[PDB]
């Protein structure tokens, strides 16, 4: 019995408009017998989701000045995402058996790089990574040296799939930027560019994996 | 997950919502018009298949109007977003299916019941294949007749959730205590 | 598969079975509470991208309250739990529209159509952003307008199918053939 | 994806299209048929344990039947198919639930309400365990009462559904229009 | 109020007809007072889906005898899927790293073959398997040599995953071909037997990596 | 017209008593003119699932004592995995190539301590898993030795994914027990504590290879 409300908000239809006449016919001779507002009330209220209450289980992305892009996970540790043509890592090595060997990391943050790895789309070129590990930092370097089809966009491409952050066509995407570095960092509020988000390292743990190549038979 | 793609706006002035395929499209039977209803059914459906094939007709269209085609594949799109196209494991019931020996779907032919004065169809449904040949008609006429009750229900009850829509049961309420209450009144009479 | 995870119990008076998202959660805005059909809509829905984050938000909940935060991550529980939280593909629909060029979803701002007089909300979708920038509300105020139809038939449809669970079918049935042969006793005087 | 496996059709005279339990899979119970409204309930749900371990019971049936055991396993089908049977995250789900301390499935035990005067049953949903024992009846007892309740609201839906399907909006609509004009004539007299 | 179509199709129930009736007095009370055919019209026309429109994104599998099989993609190349023989490769190698070292092969094929050889079941034995790269030419060669539970089932039940097109039972499938072909082709029109289709590849897709034994423990 | 066994069930709401109201009255009119029991009815009924139908097509998992587990696959061949503070291995191998160049065992068992050992959360350290195949034989051996974040947790949660049957919190679990074995065995009715069901197995089969870190570039 809560017609008032809808009634303001959609008489126009004709069926409504007959069912009123009809019921009110029919009273009347029972009687005679005895800022941004949308259509009149609904208002476009927006919402801000506080991310830093999901600090304590899943690992937020935000950036700064659209080349600095960030990763927290928890209150005490995150990675630098950044864009730059100095190359932190002189050497093309990812020792990630000794990491393994030495469990003295933290675990959030490698399985953070592990699916970024895995889903850089049809990844055949392996001179181009390069990590550093000792002590339990994490580091990672890319380099987007290069037509199409390169590492370049593969990589470029799962960027912007974890940060969300950013002349290129046809699914091919180019940056004047040379290098991409990825290392640890404490927690601080530098990102006003960006919101922090998880929704970026969510869907990379989706598409992980998908388009490897086999480099074994058995694997 | 499940697949999120969503139809681009087709062309078509008698069905503005839905898939229209063109000429190219269909071989040899030049341009047909499905509508909304059709295309829309599989947005909760995971067992279809000939919508999945129209939602790739549709992604190439979008990958080829709004990227460039450059002559060489880009089969990044189509392996990324194949989940979000087509059900998974639809393909797998059909291989199951013809392993046992049962008819199992062709993909490539697909069969619909056109309503010839009205046009509109029903989603076209794979012509089940079996021994190396297509079924007769006579063999899977039941379904035929399946599909057909299943229009009828489908579009009798469609326009019934639409009426939901649109009418607020304040409407269909204070209308029913009316009549009632007229009744009462004749009974007092 | 999809998701399965359910909403925990809200302590909320106006909502009692839908997640009210409190002061920390929501930037600058205090408290909020939505209800339980805009929670509850997307147990079928698996194109919405606010519900999958009260879903996060839940679930760290959760995390916090029944178990133990030690001060240091535990990745397990949201690995684990990533497929039975959100939508898979749905990510990859606006990887997708970021790539083509049409306006993608942030997934920081969600807008809502808060109605005044009762406060109830349609479930907050993403605000769209193109170009490096938010679109403005004239550009999409189509969707906008899509949206509050929506929330109008949604209602409408929910009460219907209340009424429909509690009232049998014997009963509306009874109803029509009294009234019927009613209508008869009244043709024959 | 989701699941696509159907149901094969099951020799029980009183429940046609609903597969129906033997001797063999219920202990020390003989024979029950369940009906095919509560087989057919999770053709779209994805929260249901019970129909998906009857989809495992009819894949094994079909498996022995159509196919050869040969006396050696076959794990080809079953893994093949696993995702075309069975939700994917409901065991995490239900995991999870485990994990935190909460009532979790067994899997084992199923309750449902059996209607005695007519035989039908709700979908049988899991006995919840903890604590290492099984819950008393009476601490799931407002669990008990809301299937009782939700048994009641579907059965009185579907056969409105089954109405909405067979009878057309021409026939309320002009039906109501005529006995508002009859009304109107005698609104004159 | 487009009833008249509707009421030709279906006026056995008896709800209806009831109705109809009532309706009929009602009206009549008021004015006192004042090839293949199916129901009627339904029709079943056909589609025959021409699957080259989707040459430009997808690959598409058809085949001519039966026994040559064919995968296209792109309107320029494809390959050659044949049950015979004879054997065209001597040699059992998969030089995989050795292709990706020197990127100068077709991106897309190597991912067909890619996931084709993750969708093996059970895949244990890779004596079978022999490939040849050089230039770019994509070709593998299977041997299919032989009870049940051999590498030739599980090969021969991804084929039929992905071509489709085809004494065995209780899942298990025997041919007296001896080895089957994959390799690079041009493009023409020479599958009469089967439409070209790419539902092959998707659903191959699916199952990629599901079924494979673990041969280290890291990974 | 079933309405007579609703009617008893739910009388409550208002709106079925008015309707009732209204149909006798207008009925009225026209003749002048002329042990666990829920509601009434519904019965708490219960079912036992004998899963040992199940046994020609899945594993069925159930176990004894609360620290002997079992997986039966086939009405011949299964597994013990029993929480123990004894080793039957002192080698840390996993001879896994081996099992796979000689294929002498049973493929149902090998797939299962796959999907096993692929569903291990955050596994890393690959000195705990010893293995023994010989002659067809499976066993494995894990050793659970460790504050928290140990392989040890993740290999008792994949125990517990699997058995189902189980001081420890924040999602880490101890057991006093420093081993834990699983070996092939024959088939009897030996787990009274637990119902044999094949659920842990196909849950287990939706986890696998999700939670592993990435020990190549290539892969
Ligand atoms: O590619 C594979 O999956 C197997 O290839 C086998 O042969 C190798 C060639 O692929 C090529 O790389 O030249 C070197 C060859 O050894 C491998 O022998 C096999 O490795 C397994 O068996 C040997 C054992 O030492 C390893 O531990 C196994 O990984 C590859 O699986
Ligand atoms: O099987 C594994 O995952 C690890 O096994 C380790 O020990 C080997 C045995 O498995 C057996 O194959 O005999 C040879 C042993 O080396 C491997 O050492 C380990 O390899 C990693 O650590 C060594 C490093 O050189 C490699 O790059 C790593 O892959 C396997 O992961
Ligand atoms: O990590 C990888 O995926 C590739 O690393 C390459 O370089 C190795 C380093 O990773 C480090 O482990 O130190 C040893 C280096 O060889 C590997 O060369 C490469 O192996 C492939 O190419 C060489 C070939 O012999 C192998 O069969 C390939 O697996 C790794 O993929
Ligand atoms: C990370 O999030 C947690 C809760 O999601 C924050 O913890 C609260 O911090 C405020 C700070 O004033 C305290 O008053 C509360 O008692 C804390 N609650 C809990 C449950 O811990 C934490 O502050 C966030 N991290 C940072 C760096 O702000
Ligand atoms: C990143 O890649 C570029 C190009 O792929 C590397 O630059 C090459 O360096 C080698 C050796 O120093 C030279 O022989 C080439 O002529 C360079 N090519 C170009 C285009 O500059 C660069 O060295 C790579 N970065 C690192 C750290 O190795
Ligand atoms: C990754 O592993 C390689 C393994 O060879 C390391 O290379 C060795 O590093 C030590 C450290 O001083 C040298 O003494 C050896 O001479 C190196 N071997 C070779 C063949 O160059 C490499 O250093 C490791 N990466 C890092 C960052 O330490
Ligand atoms: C591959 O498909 C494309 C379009 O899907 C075909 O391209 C068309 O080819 C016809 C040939 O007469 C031209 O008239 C059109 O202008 C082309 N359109 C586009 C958008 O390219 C192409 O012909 C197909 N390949 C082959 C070998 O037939
Ligand atoms: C394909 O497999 C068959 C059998 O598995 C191989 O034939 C064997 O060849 C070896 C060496 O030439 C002989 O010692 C065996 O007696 C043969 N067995 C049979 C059953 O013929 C054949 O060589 C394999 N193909 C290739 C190219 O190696
Ligand atoms: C795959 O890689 C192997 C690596 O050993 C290649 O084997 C070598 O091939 C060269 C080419 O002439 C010979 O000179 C070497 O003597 C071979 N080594 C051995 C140990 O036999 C193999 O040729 C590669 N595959 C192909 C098709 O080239
Ligand atoms: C495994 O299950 C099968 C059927 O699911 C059982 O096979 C039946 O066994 C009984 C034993 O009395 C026979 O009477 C039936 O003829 C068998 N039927 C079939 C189809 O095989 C088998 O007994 C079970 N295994 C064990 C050890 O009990
Ligand atoms: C299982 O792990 C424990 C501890 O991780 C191993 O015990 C260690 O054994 C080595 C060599 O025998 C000793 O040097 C250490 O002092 C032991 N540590 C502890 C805490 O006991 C044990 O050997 C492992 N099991 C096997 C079979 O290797
Ligand atoms: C797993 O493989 C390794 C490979 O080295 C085996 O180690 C060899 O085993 C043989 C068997 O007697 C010995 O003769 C060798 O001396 C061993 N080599 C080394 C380096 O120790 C190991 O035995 C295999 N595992 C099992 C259970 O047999
Ligand atoms: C991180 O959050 C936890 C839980 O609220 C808190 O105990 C800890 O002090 C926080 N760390 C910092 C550096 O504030
Ligand atoms: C990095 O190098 C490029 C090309 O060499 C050039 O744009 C510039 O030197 C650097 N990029 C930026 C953004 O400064
Ligand atoms: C969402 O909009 C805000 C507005 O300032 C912006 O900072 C943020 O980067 C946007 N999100 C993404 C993923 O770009
Ligand atoms: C259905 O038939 C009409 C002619 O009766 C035709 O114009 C229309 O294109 C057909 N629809 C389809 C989808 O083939
Ligand atoms: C299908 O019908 C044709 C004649 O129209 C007949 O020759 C053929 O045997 C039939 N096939 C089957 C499987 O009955
Ligand atoms: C909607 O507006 C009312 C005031 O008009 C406010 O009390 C309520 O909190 C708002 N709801 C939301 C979800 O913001
Ligand atoms: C949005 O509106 C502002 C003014 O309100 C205008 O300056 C801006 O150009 C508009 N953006 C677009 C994309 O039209
Ligand atoms: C329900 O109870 C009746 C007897 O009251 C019995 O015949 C029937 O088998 C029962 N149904 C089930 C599913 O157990
Ligand atoms: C369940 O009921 C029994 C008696 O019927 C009682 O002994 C037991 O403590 C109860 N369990 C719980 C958890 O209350
Ligand atoms: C392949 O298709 C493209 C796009 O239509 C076209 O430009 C090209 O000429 C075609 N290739 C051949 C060999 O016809
Ligand atoms: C391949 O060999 C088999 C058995 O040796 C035999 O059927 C024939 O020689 C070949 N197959 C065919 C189809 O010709
Ligand atoms: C579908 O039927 C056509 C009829 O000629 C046939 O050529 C094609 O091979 C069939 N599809 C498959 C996948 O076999
Ligand atoms: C296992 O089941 C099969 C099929 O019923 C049967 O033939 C065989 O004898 C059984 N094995 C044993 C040991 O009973
Ligand atoms: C295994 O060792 C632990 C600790 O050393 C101790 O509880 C006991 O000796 C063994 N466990 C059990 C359950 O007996
Ligand atoms: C289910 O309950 C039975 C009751 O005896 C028990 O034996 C079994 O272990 C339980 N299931 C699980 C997975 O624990």
């Amino acid at each position: 019995g809560q017609i008032v409300t809808f009634f303001q908000e959609v008489p126009h239809v004709i069926e409504e408009v007959m069912n009123i006449v009809l019921i009110a016919l029919s009273v009347l001779a029972v009687l005679k017998g005895l800022t941004s507002l949308y259509k009149g009330v609904y208002e476009l209220q927006t919402l801000e989701l506080n991310m830093e209450t999901l600090n304590m289980t899943m690992p937020l992305s935000c950036t700064k000045n659209n080349s600095h892009h960030y990763i927290m996970v928890g209150n005490e540790t995150g990675l630098e995402l950044t864009l730059t043509n100095t190359s932190i890592i002189n050497h093309k090595f990812c020792n990630l058996s000794d990491a393994h060997k030495k469990n003295l990391y933290d675990h959030a943050l490698m399985s953070i790089i592990s699916t970024f790895h895995l889903s850089i789309p049809n990844f055949n070129q392996y001179e181009a990574m390069s990590c550093d590990f000792n002590g339990g930092k994490i580091s990672v370097q890319y380099n987007l040296s290069h037509h199409c089809g390169t590492v370049a966009n593969g990589v470029l491409q799962t960027f912007m799939r974890m940060a969300w952050g950013g002349r290129g066509n046809w699914d091919c995407i180019m940056t004047s930027y040379q290098y991409l570095i990825i290392q640890n960092t404490t927690w601080e509020d530098h990102c006003q560019f960006s919101r922090p988000s998880p929704i970026g390292y969510l869907g990379l743990l989706s598409q992980r994996t998908r388009d490897i190549y086999i480099s074994r038979r058995l694997l | 997950g499940t697949f999120t793609w969503t139809l681009s706006d087709s062309e078509g002035k008698d069905t503005p919502g839905g898939y229209c395929l063109t000429r190219w499209m269909l071989i040899e039977a030049e341009l047909k018009c499905f509508g909304n209803t059709a295309v829309a059914k599989c947005n909760e459906k995971h067992d279809e298949e000939f919508c999945d094939m129209l939602r790739l007709f549709d992604f190439n269209k979008q990958a080829i109007q709004r990227l460039k085609a450059e002559a060489q594949m880009s089969i990044q799109l189509i392996n990324k977003a194949v989940n979000a196209l087509i059900n998974d494991q639809l393909i797998m019931k059909n291989h199951l299916r013809d392993i046992m020996g049962i008819p199992y779907c062709n993909y490539s032919k697909y069969w619909y019941l056109n309503h010839t004065t009205t046009g509109r169809t029903s989603l076209p449904k794979c012509w089940l294949v079996s021994n190396g040949s297509y079924l007769n008609e006579t063999h899977f006429s039941d379904d035929i007749e399946q599909q057909a009750d299943n229009m009828i229900t489908e579009m009798l009850q469609k326009e019934y959730m639409e009426r939901q829509g649109k009418t607020p049961l304040g409407l269909v309420d204070l209308f029913v205590f009316s009549t009632s209450f007229y009744l009462i009144s004749i009974f007092l009479h």
